[PDB]
C-alpha cells in the first residue's frame, strides 16, 4: 500500500493544467508536485491497475527520471512527484529561450537518452514524452517526469478504457496519432517523441511551425502526408546529429532505432567534437 | 440596419466610454459561466463602470515578445461593431493569463441551449443561419477576418433575441497557441483546411452547415446516425478528420426537415469548396428568403428552453 494520508500534503499553488492533471506545488517533507488527475472516477478495476502502476513507478529510480514520490486517494486521486527546481525544457527553448552552447545542446539529448533508456530497460514506456516533461534541475542534470500512468492517461467505463488523444500532439508518432493499432504506444513511439524533441534542440523551433491548424497536423500526420521540415536544423549542428534525429522520425515505426543505439550514437557524437 | 439594432449599438458604445483600463483588482467574480477547451469564463462586475460582462481568462504558455502581439492584435476588436458579433470592451495580460472582457450574453452559446432543448426547431435554425450569414459577412467585409472556426459554442444569444457571433480568429497566434494545449473530441474543420488548403469564408460556410445539421438533429453528424438511433426522434479524433475528407458530407433526414431547408445545408457542406455556396448564393436562398419571412418569437423560445419568462 503506497498510498499518503490525506492530510499529509499541504497543498499550495495551482500551477498549470496538463494532458491529464492539474498540478499544484505541494509541501510533504519538502517540497513537491501534485497532480490532481483529470480522471476522478475511480472504477473498482482501475484502482487496482492505477495502483498496480504506481507500484512499477515508485520503484523507478534514476538521476534522469524524476522522483514518483506515491499518491493520494483522499481527497480525490493525486500524484505526488519531486518537485523540481527550474524551468522545462519547453519553457527555456521556446518561452525564455535559453541561449544553449552547441555541447550543452547535445548533452541535454545525451542525458535524455540516457534516462529513457532507463525506462525502456525496466520495461516502461513514456507515451507522453514531450520537452514540457524534461526539466533542467538546477540547469545541470537532466530530468524525465510524467512517464507511464497508462491507466489515467485514459478514462473509464468498467474494465475497457478508451485511449483518447489528449494535450499536444507535436511528439505524437503517427501510429499514435491514428491510434488504429492495437495498442500503438511502443518503444518507437516513444523514440519518435524523442526525435521532435532532437528537432527542438536542432532547430530551436517547434515542428510544423507555418501551419496554424491542429486538425490539420493530425489529419496529416496520421496519413503520412506530413513530418518535419529539417532544413530548419540550426547552420552548426552535426552532420552526424540531422541524421539520427532522422531515424527516429522514421514514418514507419519499425525502421526506428532502439534507446540503446540512439544512447550510443550520441556519445560517439559527443567525444568527436572539437 | 435598423432602428431598434441603431439603439443597442449605441448603447454598447456609450456603456464603453465608462470602461477605461480594465485592471485585474477592477473586477468582481459572480458565477462561473463554464470553461472551455482553451480559457474559463466568468460573469463578472467591472467595479469601476459598474458593468456586467463576461471575463474569458487564456492561461497560456507563450514567450513574451508573441504575448504582447496578440494583445495588440486583440485590440482590433474595439472596431468589431455589429449587432450580429459579440461586444469587445477590452483585452490585457495580467497574471499569467489572458484576459478577453466582452458582453454578457444571459443565453449562453447555442451548444448549452442545445443542450438544454434537446433538438432545434427549424423556423429557428432559419432565424439562426440569418444572423450568422450575417456576421460572416461583416467580418470579411469590412475586416477581411475569416472566422477560423464557426460552431454551436460559439455563437451566443439573450434574452433580447439577439444571435451573435464570438470565438473568432482575430489573432493567429492566438488560435494557434491554444491548439496545441488541449486537443478537443470534435472537428468543424472543413475537408480542404484539414488537407492544407485555406478558402476564405468558403471554409466557414462549412462550419456553420455542419453546425445547422448538429443543431437541427441533436448530435454531432459525424458520422451519420446508425439508422435505428435516427428513428429516435465514441470515435477517435484522427478517424472524424479521416471521414470528413475520405466519406460523403452528412445529410439531414427525409420528410421531417423542410425541402428548401434539406437542401441550404447540402449546398453548405459540400467537399469541393468551390461548389460550396458563397455568401452571395445562401443569403438569397429558399431556406432564408422564407425563414427571414417567417416571424418567430425568438427571445421567448429561448427564455422558455432555459427555464426562464419570456
Ligand atoms: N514536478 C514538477 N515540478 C514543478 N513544476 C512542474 C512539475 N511537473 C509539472 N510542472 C509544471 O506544471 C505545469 C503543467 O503541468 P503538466 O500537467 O505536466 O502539463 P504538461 O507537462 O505541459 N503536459 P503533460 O505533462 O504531457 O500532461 C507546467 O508549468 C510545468 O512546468
Ligand atoms: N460572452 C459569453 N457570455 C456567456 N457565456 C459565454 C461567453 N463566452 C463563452 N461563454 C460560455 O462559457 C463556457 C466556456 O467558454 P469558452 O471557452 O468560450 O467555451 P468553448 O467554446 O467550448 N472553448 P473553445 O473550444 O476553446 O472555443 C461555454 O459554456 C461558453 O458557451
Ligand atoms: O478563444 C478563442 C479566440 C482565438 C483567437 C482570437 F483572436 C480570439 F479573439 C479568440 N477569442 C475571442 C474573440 C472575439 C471575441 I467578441 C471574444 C473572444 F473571447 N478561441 C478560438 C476558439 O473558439 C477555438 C479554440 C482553439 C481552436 C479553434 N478556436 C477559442
Ligand atoms: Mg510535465
Ligand atoms: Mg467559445
Amino acid at each position: 500500500d503506497w498510498e499518503i494520508p490525506d492530510g499529509q500534503i499541504t497543498v499550495g499553488q495551482r500551477i498549470g493544467s496538463g494532458s491529464f492533471g492539474t498540478v499544484y506545488k505541494g509541501k510533504w517533507h519538502g517540497d513537491v508536485a501534485v497532480k490532481m488527475l483529470n480522471v476522478t472516477a475511480p472504477t473498482p478495476q482501475q484502482l487496482q491497475a492505477f495502483k498496480n502502476e504506481v507500484g512499477v513507478l515508485r520503484k523507478t529510480r534514476h538521476v534522469n527520471i524524476l522522483l514518483f514520490m506515491g499518491y493520494s486517494t483522499k481527497p480525490q486521486l493525486a500524484i505526488v512527484t519531486q518537485w523540481c527546481e527550474g524551468s522545462s525544457l519547453y519553457h527555456h527553448l521556446h518561452i525564455i529561450e535559453t541561449k544553449f552552447e552547441m555541447i550543452k545542446l547535445i548533452d541535454i539529448a545525451r542525458q535524455t537518452a540516457q534516462g529513457m533508456d532507463y525506462l525502456h530497460a525496466k520495461s516502461i514506456i513514456h507515451r507522453d514524452l514531450k520537452s514540457n516533461n524534461i526539466f533542467l534541475h538546477e540547469d545541470l542534470t537532466v530530468k524525465i517526469g510524467d512517464f507511464g500512468l497508462a491507466t489515467v492517461k485514459s478514462r473509464w467505463s468498467g474494465s475497457h478504457q478508451f485511449e483518447q488523444l489528449s494535450g499536444s500532439i507535436l511528439w505524437m508518432a503517427p501510429e499514435v496519432i491514428r491510434m488504429q493499432d492495437k495498442n500503438p504506444y511502443s518503444f518507437q513511439s516513444d523514440v519518435y517523441a524523442f526525435g521532435i524533441v532532437l528537432y527542438e534542440l536542432m532547430t530551436g523551433q517547434l515542428p510544423y511551425s507555418n501551419i496554424n491548424n491542429r486538425d490539420q497536423i493530425i489529419f496529416m500526420v496520421g496519413r503520412g502526408y506530413l513530418s518535419p521540415d529539417l532544413s530548419k536544423v540550426r547552420s552548426n549542428c552535426p552532420k552526424a546529429m540531422k541524421r539520427l534525429m532522422a531515424e527516429c522520425l522514421k514514418k514507419k515505426r519499425d525502421e526506428r532505432p532502439l534507446f540503446p543505439q540512439i544512447l550510443a550514437s550520441i556519445e560517439l557524437l559527443a567525444r568527436s567534437l572539437p | 440596419l435598423d432602428e431598434q439594432q441603431r439603439k443597442r449599438l449605441e448603447a454598447f458604445l456609450t456603456q464603453k466610454q465608462k470602461v477605461g483600463e480594465l485592471k485585474d483588482d477592477d473586477f468582481e467574480k459572480i458565477s462561473e459561466l463554464g470553461a472551455g477547451n482553451g480559457g474559463v469564463v466568468f460573469k463578472v462586475s467591472h467595479k469601476p463602470s459598474g458593468l456586467v460582462m463576461a471575463r474569458k481568462l487564456i492561461h497560456l504558455e507563450i514567450k513574451p515578445a508573441i504575448r504582447n502581439q496578440i494583445i495588440r492584435e486583440l485590440q482590433v476588436l474595439h472596431e468589431c461593431n455589429s449587432p450580429y458579433i459579440v461586444g469587445f470592451y477590452g483585452a490585457f495580460y495580467s497574471d499569467g493569463e489572458i484576459s478577453i472582457c466582452m458582453e454578457h450574453m444571459d443565453g449562453g452559446s447555442l451548444d448549452q441551449v442545445l443542450k438544454k432543448a434537446g433538438r432545434i426547431p427549424e423556423q429557428i435554425l432559419g432565424k439562426v443561419s440569418i444572423a450568422v450569414i450575417k456576421g460572416l459577412t461583416y467580418l470579411r467585409e469590412k475586416h477581411k477576418i475569416m472566422h477560423r472556426d464557426v460552431k454551436p459554442s460559439n455563437i451566443l444569444v439573450n434574452s433580447r433575441g439577439e444571435i451573435k457571433l464570438c470565438d473568432f480568429g482575430v489573432s493567429g497566434q492566438l488560435i494557434d497557441a491554444m491548439a496545441n494545449a488541449f486537443v478537443g473530441t470534435r472537428s468543424y474543420m472543413s475537408p480542404e483546411r484539414l488537407q492544407g488548403t485555406h478558402y476564405s469564408v468558403q471554409s466557414d460556410i462549412w462550419s456553420m452547415g455542419l453546425s445547422l445539421v448538429e443543431m437541427a438533429v441533436g448530435r454531432y453528424p459525424i458520422p451519420p446516425p446508425d439508422a435505428k438511433e435516427l428513428e429516435l426522434m465514441p470515435m477517435a479524433i484522427f478517424e472524424l478528420l479521416d471521414y470528413i475528407v475520405n466519406e460523403p458530407p452528412p445529410k439531414l433526414p427525409s420528410g421531417v426537415f423542410s425541402l428548401e431547408f434539406q437542401d441550404f445545408v447540402n449546398k453548405c457542406l459540400i467537399k469541393n469548396p468551390a461548389e460550396r455556396a458563397d455568401l452571395k448564393q445562401l443569403m438569397v436562398h429558399a431556406f432564408i428568403k422564407r425563414s427571414d419571412a417567417e416571424e418567430v418569437d425568438f427571445a421567448g423560445w429561448l427564455c422558455s428552453t432555459i427555464g426562464l419568462n419570456q
